[PDB]
RNA sequence: CAGUCAAGCGUUCAUAGCGACAUUGCUUUUUGAUUCUUCGAUGUCGGCUCUUCCUAUCAUACCGAAGCAGAAUUCGGUAAGCGUUGGAUUGUUCACCCACUAAUAGGGAACGUGAGCUGGGUUUAGACCGUCGUGAGACAGGUUAGUUUUACCCUACUGAUGAAUGUUACCGCAAUAGUAAUUGAACUUAGUACGAGAGGAACAGUUCAUUCGGAUAAUUGGUUUUUGCGGCUGUCUGAUCAGGCAUUGCCGCGAAGCUACCAUCCGCUGGAUUAUGGCUGAACGCCUCUAAGUCAGAAUCCAUGCUAGAACGCGGUGAUUUC
RNA sequence: UCUUAAGGUAGCCAAAUGCCUCGUCAUCUAAUUAGUGACGCGCAUGAAUGGAUUAACGAGAUUCCCACUGUCCCUAUCUAC
RNA sequence: UGAACAGCCUCUAGUUGAUAGAAUAAUGUAGAUAAGGGAAGUCGGCAAAAUAGAUCCGUAACUUCGGGAUAAGGAUUGGC
């Protein structure tokens, strides 16, 4: 078996536990919650959202 | 005149009548076929359903897609610590049916098992079995001649046992107990090997296996008094209708000119006696061990109790079962397993399972992390953790 | 299926009704397919038959080309925006709906198809798998 | 609706299958006929819902016959166990079409069912047309609009308690009643058998699904008064901080719990039998499945199993009050 | 040719008038006893017993399409009383 | 606030009345939300939803030339 990352948050998606979506452009998004789902379909920015990886990682926290 | 348009029953009527119980603990109306060429050995148990969760493996079945691939599987938790065994009765046969002769006891007993002959423990003397103690603290005096009694009757023999409701997490210190019929071996055999197991855990290592299918018996979870649309399964009536629509329309004809027992009704859901079968079990683990939740896959030393625990039940460091699917009972309830009564091969209970991962995450959520290491290891420090 | 099952299928939950319109995928002129009927369905009293993935279809054209139009025609789906389950347990769902024209044995009667599809469409209908770019 | 008979059809041949002319019966699901009950009122078509019953069996199980090579089909038997759809138009019953289907069989229960719905239709009063009528007015002729009441009683039904058995608690038995699992596809057998060719099987085996059921809530989805977190508008609290009101103010997230063929898991095997085919076997010195005896045999029947446990069915066990 | 006081003219239709009738043709539909457009030996259309249209208006009757939707597949959950 | 003696909040004045208490089963009444599909339901889209203010843009047939027309249909809207 695998673990992967969700899109949104990048998290670790163990089996099973979580979404997937498949846009028509064949980009396969993955969500480990609904949270990350809903946001996604607002078309929100992660790197804008706060307890997001990407905008952990954008800040330099963590480091 | 007739039905305009066919459709079939609604619900099931074996299952009737569909009212409360006569007990929170389900009954066990029928063991295997007694056999003898096998050893002396139990054919039941009993634990305590302490909830789901979700494993990987990968499936074997020769014909197949997901043939060699793996699967992710619903799967539910007992915890079984060893059952006392404390006494056995003798059933002997008759056209009225079989009929218990004799139950005889042990000398010493727990506080847990006398409870639940008591009702207000609190306020008690605390007398019970003394006499029977004193037919004991002599070689044999009245209990040598019951055994031979026994011996010389009685087809059939069930062993008494009870439960360790104080080594469970719960909250009740009255134990549970019960009965299991013993297929195995001759007579004699059965109640001397009870004689030696008097005041004697037994454990699920002895009475099971993995890849053994089994049967769960208990009390499904109580609904209350409950309306025919859910209870049975009934088309909700439209949108414009006087007096409500969570119903049946008519329930029988002019004549005969009585309500039919098969026509649906409100009542009682749940707290219903349930016996389901062709559980295969995924996994046999014991209490006094670490690393029950790893697979030889993963290797990482972890326990199967999830990061905050089990919702409603706590931890399960006693020995312990993983089976395939759900189960008839709700969380923190008794169960009353078995072995099946018929060999069923199939190629699917015969299907040798071995694991891959077991999800220890929490189910207090929708959570993330199976471990707090990786918890942390994900996170970075925290401002409580100076 | 039946008749082009190239083997089986597990089940799928079921999004896609009797009077469902889906898009169209593939090069045959068409734009919208309206499902009335589905292959192997069950027979339940006052139950809409519901497609799936996989499930061939008769279906008719509301939209799209005045030779397809007026005529019912077999169809088969591959997308369903209804989130099912694999046995790896991944709960997945396109965005949108969409089939293929086809014959009765299950050969498009396009010779493409626009955007992605199923994989246990593209297992089960060869001639899928042969005009598709891509697969999930 | 089903029989008797059999001129004829069926290449030849009355009977594989049909069966005119003639004839004997059955049913009450039509429509008449009658007017026994009912006019100090039995709520009156259909649909919806929902159960149950019959079989004159559409499909499915097992079988027999064929003008049955195979496939497909037709006839017939035990069989009502199990199932018999979604839609278009119509008030519709009915009909006709579309499509799936294993198959889309017919009927009964006060033409089942209105203190269960609805009120399209019919069936008051308003109104329009046509025809009839001098006229008021008439028309199972057409159209439109038109109040659908009450259960708190008894019974039945579902569930739920419960006196009395010396008391109380625990473990059990199991009378009786109920009962459930259903059908199809695909691969393989095998492009084999069979068939000149055309075409084209089957049993076993495997994986899957339909319908129904019984549970469960790990996962996903839904729900959200956690009024839990955050935000938004208007207004009030001097401003801030923090809060009230807005019939739960609104939005996004949202655990727990409940819940979904919108999710998951499970859904037993033995005996006696029918029809049918048979074994030995006479009557009838042969022969014959039958007469005595006897074998296998089905979705049947009964048990296994499952549900409740007789509240007036029972058993085993423990402890049984003192100043 | 019989007969009438004279024999329905313009125009309109299976229309709220048309039994037969689910009239025939077309269209809308996968399918339409509906809807619309045509046809007219119209049982029984029709001219201030007003005819044929007619913009706008209608809590009028009717059909279809877009959107929308717990009407529905198929139900579930929550709140106050 | 806002186009507004609308709706919502407040000041002065007036009330705090309407049997109450405990729990929160069914069925209801009133209010709501619901994945995928989208009237397949039904006599019939009944009920409910969706749209909705303002500014800008654009605007069909038909017409009694007056209208239809907010036609349709689209964009934008905060705070400092």
């Amino acid at each position: 078996m695998k673990v992967e990352i969700d899109s949104f948050s990048g998290a670790k998606i163990y089996p099973g536990r979580g979404t997937l979506f498949v846009r028509g452009d064949s980009k396969i998004f993955r969500f480990q919650n609904s949270k990350s789902a809903s946001l996604f379909k607002q078309r929100k920015n992660p790197r804008r959202i706060a307890w997001t990886v990407l905008f952990r990682k954008h800040h330099k926290k963590g480091i | 005149s007739h039905r305009k348009y066919e459709a079939p029953r609604h619900g099931h009527l074996g299952f009737l009548p569909r009212k409360r119980a006569a007990s929170i603990r389900a009954r066990v109306k029928a063991f295997p076929k007694d056999d003898r060429s096998k050893p002396v050995a139990l054919t039941s148990f009993l634990g305590y359903k302490a909830g789901m969760t979700t494993i990987v493996r990968d499936l074997d079945r020769p014909g197949s897609k997901f043939h060699k691939r793996e699967v992710v599987e619903a799967v539910t938790v007992v915890d079984t610590p060893p059952v006392v065994v404390v006494g056995v009765v003798g059933y002997v046969e008759t056209p009225r049916g079989l009929r218990s002769l004799t139950t005889v006891w042990a000398e010493h007993l727990s506080d847990e098992v006398k409870r639940r002959f008591y009702k207000n423990w609190y306020k008690s003397k605390k007398k019970a079995f003394t006499k029977y103690s004193a037919k004991y603290a002599q070689d044999g005096a009245g209990i040598e001649r019951e055994l031979a009694r026994i011996k010389k009757y009685a087809s059939v023999v069930r062993v008494l046992v009870h439960t360790q409701i104080r080594k469970t997490p719960l909250a009740q210190k009255k134990a549970h107990l019960a009965e299991i019929q013993l297929n195995g071996g001759s007579i004699s055999e059965k109640v001397d090997w009870a004689r030696e197991h008097f005041e004697k855990t037994v454990a699920v290592d002895s009475v099971f296996e993995q890849n053994e299918m089994i049967d769960a018996i208990a009390v499904t979870k109580g609904h209350g008094f409950e309306g025919v649309t859910h209870r049975w399964g009934t088309k909700k009536l439209p949108r414009k209708t006087h007096r409500g629509l969570r119903k049946v329309a008519c329930i029988g004809a002019w004549h005969p000119a009585h309500v039919m027992w098969s026509v649906a009704r409100a009542g009682q859901r749940g707290y219903h006696s349930r016996t389901s079968i062709n559980h295969k079990i995924y996994r046999v683990g014991k209490g006094d061990d670490e690393a029950n939740g790893a697979t030889s896959f993963d290797r990482t030393k972890k326990t199967i109790t999830p990061m905050g625990g089990f919702v409603h039940y706590g931890e399960i460091k006693n020995d312990f079962i993983m089976v395939k699917g759900c189960i008839p009972g709700n969380r923190k309830r008794i169960v009353t397993l078995r072995k099946s009564l018929y060999t069923n091969t199939s190629r699917k209970a015969l299907e040798e399972v071995s694991l891959k991962w077991i999800d220890t995450a929490s189910k207090f959520g929708k959570g993330r992390f199976q471990t707090p290491a990786e918890k942390h290891a994900f996170m970075g420090t925290l401002k409580k953790d100076l | 299926s039946g008749n082009g099952a190239q083997g089986t299928k597990f089940r799928i939950s079921l999004g896609l009704p009797v009077g469902a319109i889906m898009n169209c995928a593939d090069n045959s002129g068409a734009r919208n397919l309206y499902i009335i009927a589905v292959k192997g369905s069950g027979s339940r009293l006052n139950r809409l038959p519901a497609a799936s993935l996989g499930d061939m279809v008769m279906a008719t054209v509301k939209k799209g080309k005045p030779e397809l139009r007026k005529k019912v025609m077999p169809a088969i789906v591959v997308r369903q925006a209804k989130s099912w389950r694999r046995r790896d347990g991944v709960f997945l769902y396109f965005e949108d709906n969409a089939g293929v024209i086809a014959n009765p044995k299950g050969e498009m009667k396009g010779s493409a198809i626009t955007g992605p599809v199923g994989k246990e469409c593209a297992d089960l209908w060869p001639r899928v798998a042969s005009n598709s770019g891509v697969v999930v």
